[PDB]
RNA sequence: UUGGCACCUCGAUGUCGGCUCAUCGCAUCCUGGGGCUGUAGUCGGUCCCAAGGGUUGGGCUGUUCGCCCAUUAAAGCGGUACGCGAGCUGGGUUCAGAACGUCGUGAGACAGUUCGGUCCCUAUCCGUCGUGGGCGUAGGAAAUUUGAGAGGAGCUGUCCUU
RNA sequence: GGGAUAAGUGCUGAAAGCAUCUAAGCAUGAAGCCCCCCUCAAGAUGAGAUUUCCCAACUUCGGUUAUAAGAUCCCUCAAAG
């Protein structure tokens, strides 16, 4: 079981052996260390916790996230490492295989692997129920005045509320999202890149998370 | 099985038990297994 | 509870010896170990055993005679043992032993496999005669089960797994 | 002419118990419990101060039920979400949280008040037979 | 369900059908597990467990029903103000026009028919969907987090081989 | 895939010398139950955990202070709205 951290860059395709088109979405996955270890002892569950995408050194007056603040890089001096911009843990790796420190390649995959791969999906804002929920319309003549409306939201006295769970209106995207049993095409060692089949949640320059497949 | 609130012998062979509170037939002719309920 | 109130002969060859309400019987086959209904007393005599129970409540005659029957099977297990045969009928249906383990072949795409358990052993005799053989008369039984539910006999052939002495219900199958 | 004593938190003193669950039944311990919780044993006892005592209930996981509760007395709880009842037996509970189980029967036994949910935070439940309070110095407590 | 009663509402509790959105029960339509069979097999019959999910498009009719066409694993039965008109429609139905049959001397009338015929409201509270601020969490902070709980998901055809 | 079950299927077994799936005891057994899979989640006031950062003066010596680490105001923006 393995895990990394990139960005998406984009997707492409690819020729497969029999001439098949695979889609494919490059991950950039540079610049991952291991900066914490965690184990049953300590922290009561075995992880590592992976930084990627070096960031600057600390500097007095900094006014953005690209300068590590003091925390940040005591936090990452303890590893030996230059502060990076996003952290995360793995609790699906054997912590015994690892050293804080370690250099994790994007050559830990193999073409052929099976992947979970998680990321934020892409935001859209406020979003009605059609778009948001996928409902129907109602008729766009014949007389309507309902079109885009969400619909009845509960039904009379009994029950004299709406229940929660009730789907409406609002911030649409933005979620966790987990694509599973993804597919490794390619491992790129010198650009630092790997080729996964198919599409992974997240904008472009979006993080995205790849680990061993659960299922199996 | 037979599931109904007459559970009785029919023949001379159904033997009437109890299993876990409920009253039962149990015969070498399973046309006659009964259960109460 | 006549049951109850029977003695248990032990054979000069076989010690039981009693812990609390733990029993463990020894014998030239092996050795049973299980824990009684509590409330029940032991007259341990040297070449027999007598349960006592203290009332005559419903549950004090049920729990005698359990426990009696219990303690017997455990002597005579230990001194002679258990033994279930079954049979396989049906043309092609047959059985053999793969080390320890019993594989069947009844009409299924597949074989089944039944793995030994400790203190039981399989014999297959002309490939349609399974024996198992134990000290736990239970035990027996509860493989004996497991074998013949595999396949257990259907009932306008015959075909299946049965007990050697088991009757099985036949049917006309067709009819005009 | 008045003359009740009105206990205050000027002079009330509350001490540490520990009981032992082990091979008590639930609701009997329960009311007990509630009763030391409460402050009911107190010739103090004022009922809009909090004059009760703290307990530690210990060996939580050796309570015991009679009859067939432990496969048919059943806690339903629900989730506020359309069709969201979900449902323990008593034995499960023990098995899987008997913290829960004696922490819960014992607050069913107390006032859905703020000064009965204040006195029902002085509940201590542990499934085993030590407890990390040490430092309070509690005192074995015989039931009944 | 058809009713009986007349207890809330006549200083108004909008009424059929459809649309949108569901939610619950199980007396289960399919799928899952069983017993019996007048169960050879393939199919079936009947009963028991089981509510997780699933449970179709059209023709006619305002229609609900119902019949029909063609599918499907199946095309479940009920409750929720015969769920849902401050969410939509307004074809039926009980305003004013007109007409036929009928009844009536007549004015008119008919759970007879026919053609036509105004559906208002800027959300205060609870409720629900999102999204911020305060304070708390016994120093002030940056990250990574456990998971008590909660929500989601949960369906199935056909073919090949044996 | 795992655990526990329903209807069932049994093993051993007496009450009741027999019989009996049941009383004690031991197995097995559903798309169902609890998990396993996905997401939210410590206002979980029971407010949890780990790593790292900051750490002095003045004081009616209770306390205060502006500062530290840090974060903002304001400004250029978008993958966010
Ligand atoms: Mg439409
Ligand atoms: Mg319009
Ligand atoms: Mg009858
Ligand atoms: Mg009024
Ligand atoms: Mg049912
Ligand atoms: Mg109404
Ligand atoms: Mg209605
Ligand atoms: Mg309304
Ligand atoms: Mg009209
Ligand atoms: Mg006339
Ligand atoms: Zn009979």
């Amino acid at each position: 079981t393995k895990g990394i951290l990139g960005r998406k860059i984009g997707m492409t395709q690819v020729f497969g052996e029999n001439g098949e088109l695979i889609p494919v979405t490059v991950v950039e996955a540079k610049e991952n260390v291991v900066l914490q270890k965690k184990t049953v002892e300590v922290d009561g569950y075995n992880a590592i916790q992976v930084g990627f995408e070096d960031k600057k050194a600390y500097k007095k007056d900094a006014k953005s996230n690209k300068y590590a603040n003091k925390p940040a890089e005591g936090h990452a001096k303890k590893a030996d490492a230059a502060p990076k911009r996003f952290i995360r843990e793995f609790r699906n790796v054997d912590v015994d295989a690892y050293e804080v420190g370690q250099e994790v390649s994007v050559d830990t995959f193999v073409a052929g692997d099976v992947i979970d791969v998680t990321g934020v999906s892409k935001g859209k804002g406020f979003q009605g129920a059609i778009k948001r929920h996928g409902q129907s319309r109602g008729p766009m003549s014949h007389g309507s005045h309902f079109h885009r409306a969400p619909g009845s939201v509960g039904m009379a006295s009994d029950a004299s509320r709406v229940f929660k769970g009730q789907k409406m209106p609002g911030r649409m995207g933005g979620n966790t999202v987990t694509v599973q049993n993804l597919e490794v095409v390619q491992v790129d060692t010198e650009n630092k890149v790997i080729l996964v089949k198919g599409n992974v949640p997240g904008p472009k320059k979006g993080l995205v998370e790849i680990r061993t497949s659960i299922k199996k | 099985m037979k599931v109904r609130p007459s559970v009785k012998p029919i023949c001379e062979k159904c033997k009437v038990i109890k299993r876990k509170g409920k009253v039962m037939v149990i015969c070498e002719n399973p046309k006659h297994k009964q259960r109460q309920g | 509870s006549r049951v109850g109130k029977k003695i248990i002969d032990i054979p000069s060859d076989v010690t039981v010896t009693f812990d609390g309400n733990h029993v463990t019987v020894k014998g030239p086959k092996g050795e049973l170990s299980r824990t009684l209904n509590e409330r029940m007393t032991f007259k341990q005599e040297e070449n027999t055993i007598e349960v006592v129970r203290p009332s005559d409540s419903k549950e004090d005659r049920t729990n005698h005679g359990t426990t009696r029957a219990l303690l017997n099977n455990m002597v005579q297990g230990v001194s002679q043992g258990y033994v279930k045969v079954l049979e396989l009928v049906g043309v092609g249906y047959r059985a053999q032993m793969q080390g320890k383990d019993l594989i069947l072949n009844v009409g299924y795409s597949h074989p089944v496999e039944i793995k030994a358990e400790e203190n039981i052993t399989f014999s297959v005799e002309k490939n349609t005669v399974v024996k198992v053989e134990g000290i736990s008369k239970e035990q027996v039984g509860a493989l004996a089960s497991n074998i013949r539910s595999v396949r257990p006999p259907e009932p306008y052939k015959g075909k299946g797994i049965r007990y050697q002495g088991e009757y099985v219900r036949r049917k006309e199958g067709k009819t005009g | 002419m008045r003359q009740t004593f009105m206990a205050n938190e000027s002079n009330i003193e509350r001490k540490w118990y520990v009981i032992d669950a082990e091979g008590q039944t639930l609701g009997r311990l329960s009311s007990e419990v509630a009763s030391i919780l409460r402050g009911k044993n107190k010739v103090t006892y004022t009922p809009h101060v909090d004059t009760g005592d703290y307990v530690i209930v210990i060996n939580a996981s050796k309570i015991e039920f009679t009859g067939n509760k432990e496969t048919d007395k059943v806690y339903y709880r629900h989730s506020n979400h359309p069709g969201g009842i979900k449902s323990i037996t008593a034995g499960e509970l023990r098995r899987t949280n008997p913290e829960r189980l004696i922490e819960n029967s014992i607050k069913g036994m107390l006032p859905s008040t703020r000064l009965g949910e204040k006195q029902g935070k002085k509940l201590f439940v542990y499934g085993g037979a030590e407890h990390p309070h040490a430092a309070q110095q509690p005192e074995n407590y015989e039931l009944r």
